[PDB]
């Protein structure tokens, strides 16, 4: 019996499971059992997740027992591999209580997982996931890991500070978590942001088009009246105090590649599709 | 004691409307559901107890389930009006006891037919084989004019616990309410 | 991937910031804020904002933690 | 009238999950579930779903079976944990809709006021948008049907929410995309367009052969219906049409000139800009 | 008196909150209010506050920690006033 480099295999069910109900129990640790499958000494597996009531001390099991039960009977019976809960704009690290509910499911099974969850730090391209395992302390001298590899060591990422100034190592021990992606959802969440052929076969209007392109016209008109006395302005004054001057109200020489760019990007592709409208019909 | 789920076919058709029993047959086989209820209930609570009637959709207005009270609460207003109808009455018994929760219980099935039944032996031996399949003794305990003689009901057993199998069944209808208590006398626990 | 770049920025504001208001800056990226906490500060600033935001003394936010203009 | 409903990208997960649960079987054993959404407008909102034991034989598609128990505790829960949400309709998992799945719907009308139905495809082949959903209608038509009875097309689109944008799309990184690639998802829309166009072309035709010689029915379902959509055909090339394209082409013709006039000036800043600090770095380094 | 001894023992695990006034709402989750005594922060709803009833100058009550709008609140008390 030895730690290993354990791995957190995951379900795309339960990041989504996560996060919604987090983010609706925004203002307060929002709690939640974590389920899945031990598959092997070394990693995890989580495939379903499912929270209850809380009004951080989780009301009557008979909800546990019925629930377990009637996701069993449809689908399939499964087991019960760790838990999760919020920790609200935190430092995800296992809160004074959070650790006193670890003995009590360590002692339960063996490989009980923490899982730390922040809907307000997780930005829409990355989201702050986390999640801890329990370490004693009669063995605070004694190793706990063995460390046959390097991947739970020098080849994951580092401990952050807010948490490090809780455990970081201590009271527990980190774990690493990936995402396992099967074909059939990997192919339909690869295709949820196309359309039908009537958007591609759209043309927009040439009443607002023109009047659009009559509007940025006017204005681009303006920012090359500011351009003209810009350019030709300078002052000897070096590459940098120019930089700290233009900060205010100056910006030639910005607008003036935008307006460009959207009104090349709108006559191309409102020209295009009447093409396309012609050729291909009558 | 026994594991099983009992799955009764009850009879809403137009002839069970009638008094050839004394009453009539809806307290007939009410009271027989009733004796079956209180037999399953007495025998082992974690057996549990599903209806269907044989009407022009079929109906599982209790889910298989081992408390009773629901089920003596749907037989009232019954509205026995309609037709008999017997190859999907046990269809819709049969695919339905493989959505069962617990598996140790064994698929059985009581029906209570009391109107003309126009059926085919080659369907009762198709179902019956079927029937093989699985292994779901069904005991009918007919309730009025059923067919001659309940014919294509013995060759329905028989084609289903074929070469001494004998676990299902085939009762009468000619008398009236039989005290199933003494139809079981000997087969209390399997009839 | 610059501009996964620029999004991943993002968390650092989470909302609860604070109001203060931007007094002055010293150099690029680098500025000085008076907050509304009654103080002063010498802050750096992010490198999203726009510099034509700038002048008499605009409402800003900040870092609680850091205090720094995001 | 409903006329169209967002569905979130959570269900449509939810879904392949049990697929997955009972897709041991392999050869058949349509998964349906009970969908979960919100009275929101004439528009309707989906956001949860959850499932629920059905099966049905291969013969006489008169046998299948939604545990009303099952359904009633399991709601019971998401209603304990979620007033919020309620029960809206209802999915399976047929590629193609089934002559059964009428019955499905008739039944549970009396949850919702009309429990709508979703197909869903876990291999849509097609590169359209998959998980098209229907509700029942009765049209009784002049040939004495006493209820003709069939499903509507309703428009449904993706649903979005902050969190699941920030989760899913952390999970996009997985891929790569151009979503910000100039000028490029316009040729990617009318190419995929097009597809869409030639793959109903080819299926109307595969039809229409068909019903023309040998075996299928020849209804006035659509007959003339589809005759009525050769009645448009819009006659591009006549007299005054061509004042219609040279009238505004040549306008935003004219835009583009400009633009690119512009852009070539401010591109032409940048060779003085280096030319100056490179030779003049050089002559002050030696 | 076990009962009241339960009831102190709810009581225990209630902390208070702070009060404050709503300044003007930023968006449907962004909103600018201010501590009575000095600075003010931005700060969101829960889910459900039924943000329409919040406007340029209510007060609300926050979440000491997480610093969040709770319970928006009548008017205030005087006590120049009860007097
Ligand atoms: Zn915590």
């Amino acid at each position: 019996a030895v730690d290993t480099a354990e791995q957190v295999y995951i379900s795309s069910l339960a990041l989504l499971k996560m996060l919604k109900h987090g983010r609706a129990g925004v203002p307060m640790e929002v709690m939640g059992l974590m389920l899945g499958e031990f598959v092997d000494d070394y990693t995890v597996r989580v495939i379903d997740v499912f929270a209850m009531p809380q009004s951080v001390e989780a009301v009557d099991p008979v909800f546990q027992a019925k629930m377990l039960d009637m996701l069993k009977q449809t689908g399939r019976p499964e087991m019960v591999v760790g838990w999760y809960h919020s920790h609200p704009g935190f430092g995800c690290w296992l809160s004074g209580v959070d650790i006193n509910t670890q003995q009590s499911f360590e002692a339960l099974s063996e490989r009980a997982v923490a899982v730390v969850v922040d809907p307000i730090q997780s930005v829409k391209g990355k989201v702050v996931i986390d999640a801890f395992r329990l370490i004693n302390a009669n063995m605070m001298v004694l190793g706990h890991e063995p460390r046959q590899t390097t991947s739970n060591l020098g080849h994951l990422n580092k401990p952050s500070i807010q948490a490090l100034i809780h455990g970081l190592n201590r009271h527990y021990y980190s774990i690493t978590i990936n995402y396992r992606k099967n074909e059939l959802e990997q192919k339909m969440l690869l295709n949820l942001h196309k359309k039908s052929w009537m958007e591609g076969l759209t043309l927009q209007d040439y009443s607002e088009h023109c009047k659009h392109n009559e509007s940025v016209v006017k204005e681009m008109l303006e920012l090359a009246k500011n351009y003209n006395k810009a350019v030709e302005e300078e002052d000897k004054m070096t590459p940098e105090q120019l930089a700290i001057k233009n900060v205010g109200k100056q910006d030639p020489k910005r607008h003036l590649e935008e307006h460009v760019d959207v009104l090349m990007t709108s006559n191309i592709v409102q020209c295009l599709a009447a093409m396309l409208d012609t050729v291909v019909f009558k | 004691m026994v594991l099983e789920s009992t799955m009764v076919c009850v009879d809403n058709s137009e002839y069970m409307r009638n008094g050839d029993f004394l009453p009539t047959r809806l307290q007939a086989q009410q009271d027989a559901v009733n004796i079956v209820c209180h037999s399953k209930t007495r025998s082992n609570p974690e057996n549990n107890v599903g209806l269907i009637t044989l009407a022009n959709d079929c109906e599982v207005l209790t889910t298989l389930t081992p408390d009773t009270g629901r089920i003596l609460s749907k037989l009232h207003t019954v509205q026995p009006k309609g037709k008999i109808t017997f190859c999907t009455g046990i269809r819709v018994a049969h695919l339905a006891l493989k959505h069962r929760q617990g598996k140790n219980h064994k698929m059985r099935i009581i029906a209570f037919v009391g109107s003309p039944v126009e059926d085919n032996e080659k369907d009762l031996v198709k179902l019956a084989k079927r029937l093989k399949k699985e292994k779901v003794n069904v005991d009918i305990i007919n309730f009025g004019e059923e067919e001659v003689n309940t014919e294509k009901l013995t060759a329905f057993v028989n084609t289903l616990n074929g070469k001494d199998g004998t676990g299902s069944h085939l009762v009468t209808v000619p008398p009236g309410p039989s005290l199933a208590d003494a139809l079981i006398s000997s087969p209390i626990l399997a009839g | 991937e610059f501009l996964h770049a620029q999004e991943e920025v993002k968390r650092i504001q989470s909302i609860p910031l604070v109001i203060g208001q931007f007094l002055e800056a010293v150099d690029q990226n680098t500025a000085i804020v008076g907050s509304t906490t009654g103080s002063n500060y010498y802050v750096r600033i992010l490198s999203t904002i726009d510099r034509e935001l700038l002048k008499p003394n605009a409402s800003v936010a900040l870092h609680k933690h850091s205090n720094a203009l995001v | 009238a409903v006329q169209k409903v967002v569905v979130h990208p959570l269900v449509l997960l939810s879904v392949v999950d049990h697929f997955n649960r009972i897709g041991k079987v392999g050869n058949q054993k349509r998964v349906v579930g009970v969908l979960l959404g919100s009275w929101q407008k004439k528009v309707l909102d989906v956001s949860n779903s959850f499932a629920v034991p059905f099966d049905e034989d291969d013969k006489d598609d008169s046998v299948w079976f939604l545990d009303h128990d099952y359904l009633e505790n399991m709601y019971g829960m998401f209603k304990k944990v979620n007033a919020r949400e309620r029960i809206v309709g209802w999915y399976h998992t047929g590629p193609k809709l089934h002559k059964n799945d009428i019955a499905i719907n008739e039944l549970m009308k009396r949850y919702c006021p009309n429990s709508v139905l979703v197909i869903i495809d876990v291999k849509p082949k097609d590169l359209g948008l998959p998980t098209e959903a229907y509700i029942s209608v009765e049209e009784v038509h002049d040939d004495g049907t006493p209820t003709s009875k069939t499903f509507e097309h309703v428009t449904s689109e993706i649903g979005a929410e902050e969190a699941e944008e920030v989760g899913v799309e952390h999970l996009l990184r997985d891929i790569k995309d151009t979503t910000v690639g100039t000028l490029s998802q316009r040729i990617t829309n009318q190419v995929h367009g097009l597809k869409g166009l030639n793959s109903k072309l080819l299926d109307i035709r595969s039809y229409l052969e068909k019903v023309a010689t040998g075996k299928l029915p020849i209804n006035h379902q659509i007959i003339y219906q589809l005759q009525d959509v050769f009645n448009l055909l819009p006659d591009v090339s006549l007299q005054e049409f061509v004042k219609a394209f040279y009238l505004k082409t040549n306008d935003q013709m004219v835009v583009v000139y400009l633009a690119s006039l512009i852009r070539s000036v401010v591109a032409l800043h940048n060779l003085i800009n280096n030319k100056i600090a490179n030779r003049d770095a050089e002559k002050k380094e030696g | 008196q076990y009962e009241k001894s339960e009831n102190d023992l709810k009581a225990l695990q209630s902390v208070g909150q702070i009060v404050g006034e709503v300044l003007k709402q930023l968006t449907e989750e962004k909103f600018i209010v201010k501590a009575t005594n000095g600075p003010r922060y931005v700060v969101g709803c829960r889910r459900q506050l039924d943000k329409s009833k919040l406007k340029p100058g209510t007060r609300v009550a926050l979440d000491m920690t997480t610093l969040t709008i709770m319970r928006y609140l009548p008017r205030e008390v005087d006590p120049l006033v009860y007097n």
